[PDB]
């Protein structure tokens, strides 16, 4: 195929970080790059964008836990940082009583969508709580464009 | 890592209302878990403090510091209290140990 | 640029707990895709991709049911037929929040995503069922969009 | 069009099993994809666009733990290997429901999508791992699709 | 607009029950959240009736009527009761102010 | 298709602990919900064991076992013991009806 297209995964040697991979069922040709922990754009064009992300927990703390995930588009130029595509779960309503059973809890959150994209512009995919990220098991965390 | 829990000694009577107060200091950690324990005055055994009721737990996460307020005090409420720091929750723990706060001698008495 | 049919519209954020479409940045509506009536036109015969993202959002658990849904329906250009394409169903609340306890939100997302052959004069809607849970408050969490593949 | 495309959906007739169907209005099987033994055969190398949405419901929440798992898997051609291409897990029960209250069903839906250079003969399987919890009852809500782009 | 709380009278004896009925009118909004609190005689503060036990809430939310059923009653059973509607667990509230019914006073007595 | 409850008999004193066991025996099916239920001494209703606090539940579901153990018992926790199993939440229930187990006569006791 000749189509721009990328497809990354996170790292499951890197610890607490959403840092991603290149290379098996894994796609980065035709000019897309992987520059800073984001996806370049090689050429004007729409683009499917999408990204997938694994939460992990052994319980509910006391604190009130708000998970995001976000797409966002950084203008080659215009140093401009925009949100394409985000999306915000909340796994734990009550904080988990002490000397109870382990009862983990997991929130997977997908984002996808279509966009018009200039040459050089660069992609995150960007998380806001790595101390609940699970990337333990591969096909559960990625991050991928490929033009249309 | 230091958790500083204050006041150290509470003198109050019955009816009034008390507030011990733990701020986590020196890491780079937030607040994750947070629990409150009592050993009643003559018990030698510790019970956990469920929020709720007379129990109000407060928690300001942006300084890192979190509140047990008892309103309606009564004698029986008499003992020493402890706040606990864990980490357990989460998937990449910040910290591997638990951290407990100085602790609060609670003392209640009667109008006369 | 391209020439293949697509769209993509995101809420109004002036709208009053309604989910009404529009075509503002980071949006498109090109090669024959129209909005019309709160609904997406397809311009020709073909295979679409069909996308959609709403949030919901609440303060609490309320004492009646919150069953979020949210679909995704085509309607013929000659039967004028409402047919569900994509669908899904979200349940946050399993206990009323108790009195005297302290507002504490939930989020629920829903996405979907699938590939249909459509005809020329199709018109797709993109409805949920709870506007009075709707969140459209920051760009990127509400949206619908297709393309032609 | 003459790209390879499916979009098959759960057949609403199976007992507590997730088996695919291509016969149904608003599905598609053409231009070489193929469903055999469950599964969809890639007809020809390229790129695929691989999707698929599933639906979980139960009465209530047990007191044993429940994991929903939602995975699309790749079998080469070749070789009897199955390999995870998507997959998610989710967790909706975190207290068990005391008995005698309200029946207040709950709802869990699991969507997988992502770009795959996929081989000749390849098989393509989505699977679940509760069936005692899937949901296929209403149409939109159950399907497997995919198209090489 | 107005929530109709009937009756506004109740009196009964120990072991007895009563219900209490709520209905929602003249308003475009269903019911959302629901409560029921109680004063008890002598007593100035209100307190929340938790559901559940001898305290049976039933909901009909088509006609927007609610009621509280409490069985096997004591003495201290004895007080004001009001229901009460809000919507504040909803992003777009159907009304920014909670709705009260009318009251009912309760006495228990013996035999 | 059997559960099968042990011991059959428990006799403790005050402030002591208890274990009863249930496995689920020549069964398709897997363990779905479980309950405990009790009939005190002398009384002729069965009442549901909340779980938590005093009542600690554990459930193996690898081996198709759940016991529960109680704290600090008193002697008004004497009575007949007795779980349930059910798949009533299900969607595609893997049996229509539940089973119980055989039962434990409890006898708490006061010190000499
Ligand atoms: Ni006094
Ligand atoms: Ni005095
Ligand atoms: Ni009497
Ligand atoms: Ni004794």
């Amino acid at each position: 195929s000749d189509k721009p297209v990328a497809h990354v995964v996170a790292n499951p040697q890197a610890e607490g970080q959403l840092q991603w991979l290149n290379r098996a069922n894994a796609l980065l040709a035709n000019g897309v790059e992987l520059r800073d922990n984001q996806l370049v754009v090689p050429s004007e064009g729409l683009y499917l964008i999408y990204s997938q992300v694994l939460f992990k927990g052994q319980g509910c703390p006391s604190t009130h836990v708000l998970l995001t995930h976000t797409i966002s588009r950084i203008a080659v130029s215009y140093q401009t940082k925009v949100n394409l595509l985000s999306a915000i779960k909340s796994p734990c309503q009550r904080e988990t009583p002490e000397g109870a059973e382990a009862k983990p809890w997991y929130e997977p959150i997908y984002l996808g969508g279509v966009f018009q994209l200039e040459k050089g512009d660069r992609l995150s995919a960007e998380i806001n709580r790595p101390d609940y990220l699970d990337f333990a098991e591969s096909g559960q965390v990625y991050f991928g464009i490929i033009a249309l | 890592a230091r958790v500083d829990q204050t006041p150290q000694t509470i003198t109050k009577e019955t009816g009034e209302s008390l507030t011990i107060n733990c701020v986590l200091r020196d890491s780079n950690c937030g607040l994750s878990s947070t629990y409150w324990y009592r050993k009643k005055s003559g018990s030698t055994n510790e019970e956990s403090i469920s929020k709720g009721g007379r129990y109000v737990e407060t928690i300001n996460e942006g300084s890192k510091s979190f509140s047990l307020r008892i309103n309606d005090l009564t004698v029986e409420d008499s003992g020493t209290y402890r706040c606990k720091l864990s980490w357990w929750t989460q998937n990449w723990r910040c910290s591997n140990s638990d951290v407990y706060g100085g602790g609060t001698v609670v003392t209640v008495n009667h109008h006369h």
